[PDB]
């Protein structure tokens, strides 16, 4: 044709961690939620089928699918991790997923809590029209 | 920030 597109799509990942006044029964010190996300509350589920977050393999069942928003996972524990995070797309062509890997960090007693945001930028050149239309509502 | 695994 005489024409091509670039669409970006700009998503979020972040957690939050913060020392528990009193540990769990188990002795996990920290509370924690990690999440992926559009900015400004914009939908993502136009274009995003699920988002997995592989999980540290000593929790149990460590494989967590969010197939709708929010996208996001809440534990207790005890250490901070590489936690790789796959997002995959409502879209019939390559790429079907995106992989990050995700430094869920954790800050000592007598600290402020971590509250970290990691923005991320996607491009798909020339997507499917059936895709792009997805992409495009979001 | 505290031990990791």
């Amino acid at each position: 044709m005489a024409s091509s597109c670039a669409v970006q799509v700009k998503l979020e990942l972040g957690h939050r961690a913060q020392v528990r006044k009193k540990p769990t029964v188990e002795g996990f010190t920290h509370d924690w939620m990690v999440f992926v996300r559009g900015p400004e509350h914009s939908n993502i589920q136009h274009f995003v089928e699920k988002v997995v977050f592989h999980l540290h393999e000593s929790f149990p069942r460590p494989k967590r699918v969010c197939k709708d928003p929010p996208y996001k996972v809440e534990e207790s524990g005890y250490a901070g991790f590489i936690l790789p995070i796959e997002v995959y797309f409502k879209n019939k062509e390559e790429p079907r997923k995106v992989r990050f890997d995700y430094d869920l960090f954790l800050h000592l007693e007598g600290h402020p809590p971590v509250n970290h945001l990691r923005c991320e930028k996607l491009t798909f050149n020339n997507p499917t029209e059936d895709f792009r239309r997805k992409l495009l509502k979001a | 920030q505290t031990a990791r695994k």
